[PDB]
Formats: structure tokens, C-alpha cells, sequence
């Protein structure tokens, strides 16, 4: 309506194709392979949104926690409403074991997201872990990430990045992610249905 | 060390004026948001304002003003109208959040806290008197002073043993008396006197 | 710039001392976090926990903040006499910012008790006071008496009493008694007679001019 695409999806708390958009991503970093998906984004005569995994499946993390200056609704910093960014809990970031099966017989668009921060002591200060990855496969597709760490600019107000991803979970499938920090979730997901 | 650095504060009248600054060094003032937070005697903190893109409590508003300069390091607080309930001691705070570069208060915490400067709104100036307290334990007490606060040092000031500087009497003279002692278990030692907005120094040596 | 907490807490070494803060569906119902503040008395707030869970360094493990609907609660275990200080909450409600109002915080020990006559530079400048000390006791509760020649003077002290100290725990109080030089010097024994919890038989300590 007034924003861009990937953001739309990801809820980008200032909106509710565009050609030159004013808001696509309110948190800086990468978009892995926009293009890719832009293609076949469209060829879709169906849609609706639902949940899978709610903040509340997690006890052993601080979950509603990042909400940013860079990502504020109506002048109160806020995020990305559909993915979720999670912060270690009672000074500890336990590693994440959880998976979804797609019990339904139409397909699934999943998205989800990494941190890239600046200082590892700042690094220290969210996840309280040095180093640390993501690791996510299906069935073809195994990835496996870790934060560049130096320093930066500010754009968007922010000196770190996010880059987030995309995939298509299959029926009947599976989507196993794991990281011990540097991880953006996600909340509610797409089903869709192809031209 | 991290420096936060609250001056130049004291007495003054109801309806008076105060400016405030914060002075700051060991990081990028500009790369964080700042406020002040103010407590009232034998009270707990209540939020007063902040700075990047101003904010105020409901309290001080439209007689409270609050201004940073980055060029110079240091953030004021301007505080005019003042009635009486405003005096409390004056905490410069560093606003820091999970969201890092932000220069946002909305949601973040206060890791470092200034020193603090008391604000005293009130008529009219005094400076204290010093008698020793004497043995055959011992100390000096200070009667009969506004404003607030003194401040006791002991020989010179380095002593910390068995010492105890009292919570100030508020008396029936509308002057706070106190005592500060020391303690010792078998037998020249001074304490060391500043009320400074009397611009008073004093420092007498006690024994019997 | 107060959300609720208890006015004061009582714990026991290495024991586990629970802290509550609640508050309205407003702030803590909205999900806003809860960060908390340990203020040694007489000093700056430090920042303890932020993000309800999560502690700065500088400060132990032994602290824990738990956030729960409209409540919060901070816990400690393995308690020192290094932490004692008043802890307050603090949340956001539409926007603004709002704190706790505070709460505060064992073996019984008999108060050193002693008593100062006057100066001398006292008396020549006006009237004159009178001090007693009572050092480092536990408990809290107790009492003072002011007896010349066995009475019991009313109306003529302020008394004041400092914080528990950090290392041993231990109050100490300050009786002074303030008169006029005059109706000071007629009379000769002046007392301070002191009953604590360790008492046994009461004990009084005087002088004579």
C-alpha cells in the first residue's frame, strides 16, 4: 500500500509491485536473492496469511525484545511485525532446537534473518556469545551463516546489518534451523498457491 | 573511567532559575541518547527528561528545558519557574539500548549514572559550626548550616575505618545538625569540614 | 514514576530473598521489559538488570529478574552483606518512564554505647547540645533514655540513625540533645541509659560536669 515488497512481507512497522518504494527495509543489511523470488513472487492467484511459531513457544529466550529507532510505528520503535529477533535470556543464549512440519497440503513461504553487529563486546552485550552461526536446512537446501563482526557506518541510524533469506517449505516437510545467536525467527508465515 | 559530570547546582529561590550541565567524557556523546533523573530527599527516582528529539516528564513541563552540545560534550538542563517541590539531587544518565546505535529513548535503560548535584529551592544561606565531640569512640559534630549538603573528610581525609558521617537533623532551628565519628579500641587526628555553598572550610582537631 | 513495590524486604545470609514489582495490563501488560537499579545509600544508581533478565557486568550471578504478565520479580541467591542497597524497578507506559517505589532490606550484637559532653566553643558562642553513640547493633528497633538526676527529659533530642552498614551489617545511632547553656548548667548528672534485644541487665552511661 505505502511500502516496497520484502518489508510488506517481513511487516516493516511503517506499512500496512511499487516502483521506487519509500520503505523496503527499515533495519539496514543485505536481502539475499531478491530477484530469484520477485519472478514467481507473482503467479499467484491465492493468498493468506497464518501463524506457526508464536513467541511463546520460547522459555528459554527473551523474546519480544529488538524493536528499533531504525523500525518505529508512529514514532514508537517497533520491527519487522511478522519476523521475530531474539535476545539472549538471564544472560544466556541456550542454542535453538525447533522445527516445523508442514502438515498442510498447500505450500509454504518461509523467510528469516541474521544480525551482523559491529563490536563483539556489543556482540557480547545481545547474545552474550562470541561467536556465533546460523544453520538452517530443508531437504535440497542446507545453510549455514556466521555474523561478520569489524565496524560500519550509520545508515538508518544503525551501525549493524541484517541480511535476511527465503525459501519454499515443501508439504510434508520439514525446515531445521540452528544458531546460538545472531538469529532472527520468524512468527507468522504465507501459504500460497501458484498462478 | 566513565565520567558523567553534573555541575553547578545549589541554591535557589522559588521561581528561580537553574542551567544545568552534564559534562562528559570516555565515549561519543552524540552516538547515545541522555537524560536526567532527579531524587527528591528520602525519596525514590523520578524520570525528569532526555535528549537525543526532546522529552519531558509531566512534572517540569514548559518550565524545564533540556539541550545537548556534542561539539562541547556537555548536555543542560534549564530549569526555570522552579517552585519548591523541585529539589532533589540531579543524576546526568547515559541512555543505552538493545538496539545499539539508536539515539532513540523510547525503551532503554540507564547503565551509567552521573555523580549528581543537589538543588536546593528554599531562603536563605547559612554555614555551619564545628565542636569536637571528645574522649576520655569520638568524632565532631556540625550544627546549625543550610543549605545542604557537608561534606566530612578525616585527617586529611584518608581515613576509611570505623567511620560514621550521620543522616543530617533537620531541626526545629530550620538548620541541619549532624555528627560524624570514628572508633578506635586503645588511644593527632582531624576531620576535614566543607559546607560549599557557605564557601565555608574548616577543620578542627579533636582530643580531650 | 511508580509502578508498585514493596516497602521493605528481610532476608538472612545465603538465603533467597524474592522482589516483586507489579504493575497495571497498561506497561508490564504491553511487554515493555523491566529493568532494575541497585543504589548504594548515599550513591548514584547502578544499573543492575536490564531487559528483565539480563545484568551488566560488575554485578554477580546471584541476581535474577523474572517478568510475569503485569508483575515482575527480582530474586537473589546466595546473599551477601555486600548487597545491600534499595532496588528499584524501572518500566516504560506510554512512554514517559515510570520506577518502583523501592524496597529495602543478622546475628544480634549489643551497641558500643558511649557519651559526649559539651565543648567548650559550644557554650561561649550560645546554647548547648548533648551526643550519645550506640555503634553497630543488630537489630533495629530500640530505644534511648535521657535521664538527668533520673529525669526522663522529654522534648529536648532529634536522634539520627545510620543505614546498615555495608561489611558487618550493623546500624549505628546518634542521640543528641540540644538545650539552652542556662537552663543547661543548674544541675550536675546527665545519663544515657540503653536497652537493646542482647541486653541482659539495662545499661546507662553518664557524667558530671
Amino acid at each position: 500500500r505505502d511500502c516496497s515488497v520484502a518489508g510488506w512481507l517481513l511487516g516493516n512497522p511503517m506499512c500496512d509491485e511499487k516502483a521506487n518504494p519509500a520503505n523496503d527495509l527499515c533495519y539496514p543489511g543485505n536481502f539475499n536473492d531478491y530477484e530469484e523470488l520477485k519472478h514467481l513472487l507473482s503467479r499467484i492467484n491465492h493468498f493468506e496469511k497464518i501463524q506457526i511459531i508464536p513467541k511463546s513457544s520460547w522459555s528459554d529466550h527473551e523474546a519480544s525484545s529488538g524493536v528499533s529507532s531504525a523500525c518505529p510505528y508512529q514514532g514508537t520503535p517497533s520491527f519487522f511485525r511478522n519476523v521475530v529477533w531474539l535476545i539472549k535470556k538471564n544472560n544466556t543464549y541456550p542454542t535453538i532446537k525447533r522445527s516445523y512440519n508442514n502438515t498442510n497440503q498447500e505450500d509454504l513461504l518461509i523467510l528469516w534473518g541474521i544480525h551482523h553487529s559491529n563490536d563483539a563486546a556489543e556482540q557480547t552485550k545481545l547474545y552474550q556469545n562470541p561467536t556465533t552461526y546460523i544453520s538452517v536446512g530443508t531437504s535440497t537446501l542446507n545453510q549455514r551463516l556466521v555474523p561478520k563482526i569489524a565496524t560500519r557506518s550509520k545508515v538508518n541510524g544503525q551501525s549493524g546489518r541484517m541480511d535476511f533469506f527465503w525459501t519454499i517449505l515443501k508439504p510434508n516437510d520439514a525446515i531445521n534451523f540452528e544458531s546460538n545467536g545472531n538469529f532472527i525467527a520468524p512468527e507468522y508465515a504465507y501459504k500460497i498457491v501458484k498462478k | 573511567e566513565v565520567q558523567l559530570l553534573e555541575s553547578g547546582g545549589g541554591l535557589v529561590q522559588p521561581g528561580g532559575s537553574l542551567r544545568v550541565s552534564c559534562t562528559n567524557s570516555g565515549f561519543t556523546f552524540s552516538n547515545y541518547a541522555m537524560s536526567w533523573v532527579r531524587q527528591a530527599p528520602g525519596k525514590g527516582l523520578e524520570w525528569v527528561s532526555a535528549i537525543s528529539g526532546t522529552y519531558y516528564a509531566d512534572s517540569v513541563k514548559g518550565r524545564f528545558t533540556i539541550s545537548r552540545d556534542n561539539s562541547k560534550n556537555t548536555m543542560y538542563l534549564q530549569m526555570n519557574s522552579l517552585r519548591a517541590e523541585d529539589t532533589a539531587v540531579y543524576y546526568c544518565v547515559r541512555d543505552d539500548s538493545y538496539d545499539g546505535g539508536g539515539h532513540y529513548g523510547l525503551h532503554n535503560w540507564f547503565d551509567s549514572w552521573g555523580q549528581g548535584t543537589l538543588v536546593t529551592v528554599s531562603s536563605s544561606t547559612k554555614g555551619p559550626s564545628v565542636f569536637p565531640l571528645a574522649p576520655s569512640a569520638l568524632g565532631c559534630l556540625v550544627k546549625d548550616y543550610f543549605p545542604e549538603p557537608v561534606t566530612v573528610s578525616w585527617n586529611s581525609g584518608a581515613l576509611t575505618s570505623g567511620v560514621h558521617t550521620f543522616p543530617a537533623v533537620l531541626q526545629s532551628s530550620g538548620l541541619y545538625s549532624l555528627s560524624s565519628v570514628v572508633t578506635v579500641p586503645s588511644s593527632t587526628y582531624i576531620c576535614n569540614v566543607n559546607h560549599k555553598p557557605s564557601n565555608t572550610k574548616v577543620d578542627k582537631k579533636v582530643e580531650p | 514514576s511508580v509502578l508498585t513495590q514493596p516497602p521493605s524486604v528481610s532476608g538472612a545470609p545465603g538465603q533467597r530473598v524474592t522482589i516483586s514489582c507489579t504493575g497495571s495490563s497498561s506497561n508490564i501488560g504491553a511487554g515493555y521489559d523491566v529493568h532494575w537499579y541497585q543504589q548504594l545509600p548515599g550513591t548514584a544508581p547502578k544499573l543492575l538488570i536490564y531487559g528483565n533478565s539480563n545484568r551488566p557486568s560488575g554485578v554477580p550471578d546471584r541476581f535474577s529478574g523474572s517478568k510475569s504478565g503485569t508483575s515482575a520479580s527480582l530474586a537473589i541467591t546466595g546473599l551477601q552483606a555486600e548487597d545491600e542497597a534499595d532496588y528499584y524497578c524501572q518500566s516504560y507506559d506510554s512512554s514517559v518512564v515510570v520506577f518502583g517505589g523501592g524496597t529495602k532490606l543478622g546475628t544480634v550484637a549489643a551497641p558500643s554505647v558511649f557519651i559526649f559532653p559539651p565543648s567548650d566553643e559550644q557554650l561561649k558562642s550560645g546554647t548547648a547540645s548533648v551526643v550519645c553513640l550506640l555503634n553497630n547493633f543488630y537489630p533495629r528497633e530500640a530505644k534511648v533514655q535521657w535521664k538527668v538526676d533520673n529525669a526522663l527529659q522529654s522534648g529536648n533530642s532529634q536522634e539520627s540513625v545510620t543505614e546498615q552498614d555495608s561489611k558487618d551489617s550493623t546500624y549505628s545511632l546518634s542521640s543528641t540533645l540540644t538545650l539552652s547553656k542556662a537552663d543547661y548548667e543548674k544541675h550536675k548528672v546527665y545519663a544515657c541509659e540503653v536497652t537493646h534485644q542482647g541486653l541482659s541487665s539495662p545499661v546507662t552511661k553518664s557524667f558530671n560536669r
